């Protein structure tokens, strides 16, 4: 009995928003309700060719003729104003709860067995560790992806807004708590207990999280960027477009959602890189490899099939990984 | 249970290997004739030799009914029919695998469905 | 006597396209000038997460398919950053004259069909079905995924008599359940109005407005559309949403399914929530079929066991047969 489901799908369970950008000055950051948005301007860019050349295309006169005519681009730029050194990146993250119930399942025994598995997990060890890692990823401002590197003083504040007004707030310095070491502070434990209460289903939590970065006066901030359509007046197109919701530079919501779920240090290597994001066949596009391959026995699908079908629960770290990327969501099924 | 029903159960289900649990083969090898032992055999081969032993009359009808119903309940995997008609609404939808759904194909009853089945094949 | 070769019912419960706008909570009374929820178009970059079938489960093929990402350009709908509640508005009209077919072949069949439906109605009217429809209106189930994780849902059901609002109802959709069909002192007036509409006496048109307090700048989920995704470029549209005149909306039949999710008489388990009244009552989420025709409890068996053979079913299943007549379609061939 108990083959896998023909299709399976889980909801998102950690819903961020498009984090809008604004710009102001430090020590005025306690007001921060009137800060003007970071606007996405367009600037022209000249660039000589600089690609690697095969051994047949190393003629001197050919390279001298190729660099005589340049590549002209019309790229986008998102700069801070020239009288504002602090970048304010704000969004809201709500946690839903009910991380075991799928959204689609063709089997009936497998769904109830998976629900029994998740429920006996949450009874055994709750959502404490996963919420403490999610609170660390909210704490150190990892969602500032490239606006965080080289910043002077990152500072995050998270408000629990329950009935329109705030309930209680947390204020962290995002550079003391680094990216790798999970330090388990006191306010980190309070935010961990709140996110775990939201994840288990005990209530409804909606955080408003705002991150200030003292990136410098007039510097360049990096919103997430879109792609191109390539249709209609192709010559002279805009070479690089940036995200903007209502003429206000913003990061995509799935980029912030990726930054919050960079929690698992339980993959095979687990020494050099640090924490990666939870993913079936645990992968990073930058490093270009899959750290949890199916040849190894440390996948998500192999672990979930062994946990549900064969009733052999893995180590508590790998159980944290399987429940964490059930908290992530997605469609698990043959396609 | 009817006879062409067993033929369609032979024809429609997916070809699987090692799907027979121990109780089914334990009943089956003593239940069927002394000719063939069915260990790690495909569904089509088992169903074809059982339908042949039903054709060349050696085994009875109630035994074939029980063993074909056993081959029915032991398999849960079905092939896709490529063509599903809405009867009262007089329509014919055609399976498209990238959508995993039956997109609309043509207005037509059962005769147009059998024409399309004879042309394109009855299964995916 | 056999069933007619043609027999078709119109739908007696007609909603509009539930179109959604955005705003701020506690100003939701003066909420007829709220800006719509426009459907923007963002760009996603997905990675491989489907199950490999032990043919591409190689150390080099997976590493070569990780480095080639899946770029897509999806529609998305979000509240603005200064708005933290979603207002979903539609109008539902209840026609009535339920068991009267719209195109029937035989006269001797439709006369006794009308006789069985009339015997049901004067024996026990539409009050149970109207109670369950008024629960699926008061409990805001038509916000399908705009209801999960919401802080406070609130439904306003008017009664537009001749343009003038004659009667108003205000429900807290999270106070009343989504499973148990318990009776309320205020909901019974709405159930009486829907029963009067279904029974023929009067013209019932309600205006249903649901405010779901999602969160500041969060995501709303309108209805999604069909794409014929034959071939994709660098980034090609992989998900588009519904929009009536540049304003997101839920389809009229998706907020109709959440109105007739009243079936809790199916034989499997009446404690696992109500399902939608359908012949061979099915849910594509659960992927199964309650009221299997191997059992004698589907619609197409109980119908011609009630009309032809005059075997009147259980009192809780006549509600299912009459509710499937209210849903509509062509029955009998």
């Amino acid at each position: 009995i108990l083959s896998t489901a023909s299709v399976l799908a889980f909801e998102r369970k950690l819903d961020p928003s498009d984090a809008l950008m604004s710009a102001g000055a430090w020590a005025q950051r306690d007001a921060s309700q009137e800060w003007p948005a970071v606007t996405v301007r367009e600037k022209s860019v000249r660039g000589t060719i600089s690609n690697r050349l095969k051994t047949k295309d190393r003629d001197p006169a050919k390279l001298d003729a190729s660099i005589q005519s340049p590549n002209l681009q019309t790229v986008d730029v998102a700069n801070l104003p020239s009288d504002a050194d602090t970048l304010k990146v704000r969004f809201t993250l709500r946690v839903l709860g009910g991380a075991g119930t799928p959204s689609a399942c063709n089997d009936a025994a497998y769904r109830d067995k998976l629900l029994q598995t998740v429920a006996t997990y949450v009874n055994e060890q709750g959502f404490a560790e996963l919420a403490r890692r999610y609170a660390h990823n909210l704490a150190n401002a990892r969602f500032l992806w490239r606006n965080r590197v080289g910043a002077e003083a990152v500072e995050v504040r998270i408000n629990h807004i329950r009935q329109g007004e705030v309930a209680r707030t947390w204020r962290f310095d995002a550079l003391a708590i680094g990216l790798r070491d999970f330090k388990a502070d006191a306010e980190l434990d309070a935010l961990a207990e709140l996110i775990a209460s939201g994840l288990s289903g005990s209530g409804h939590v909606l955080l408003e999280v705002v991150a200030f970065a003292r990136i410098g006066d007039g510097q360049e901030v990096f919103p997430s960027q879109e792609l191109i359509l390539d249709k209609g007046d192709k010559k002279g197109q805009k070479s690089k477009t940036l995200y903007s919701v209502r003429d206000a530079a913003a990061i995509h919501s799935q980029k912030i959602g990726n930054a919050l779920r960079t929690i698992d240090t339980w993959y095979p290597d687990e020494d050099g890189l640090g924490p990666i994001a939870v993913e079936p066949y645990g992968s990073v596009t930058s490093q270009g490899k899959a750290y949890r391959q199916p040849k190894q026995k440390l996948d998500f699908y192999t672990l979930l099939d062994n946990w549900v079908l064969r009733d052999e629960a893995p180590a508590v770290e790998q159980q944290h990984y399987v429940i964490a990327n059930l908290i992530r969501g997605g469609v698990f099924g043959e396609a | 249970m009817k006879k062409i029903e067993m033929i369609e159960i032979s024809q429609n289900r997916q070809n699987l290997t090692a799907f027979l649990h121990i109780s089914e083969i334990k009943a089956i090898n003593a239940k069927l004739a002394d000719g063939v032992d069915v260990d790690k055999k495909s569904f089509d081969e088992i169903c074809s030799i059982v339908l042949e032993q039903y054709q060349a009359k050696q085994i009875s009808n109630k035994q074939a009914s029980e063993i074909f119903e056993t081959l029915a309940k032991a398999n849960k995997s079905f092939k896709i029919e490529k063509f599903r008609c809405s009867h009262g609404y007089n329509e014919i939808y055609k399976y498209s695998p990238d959508h995993e759904a039956y997109l609309f194909y043509c207005k037509g009853g059962q005769g147009q469905l059998n024409k399309l089945i004879a042309e394109n094949g009855r299964f995916m």
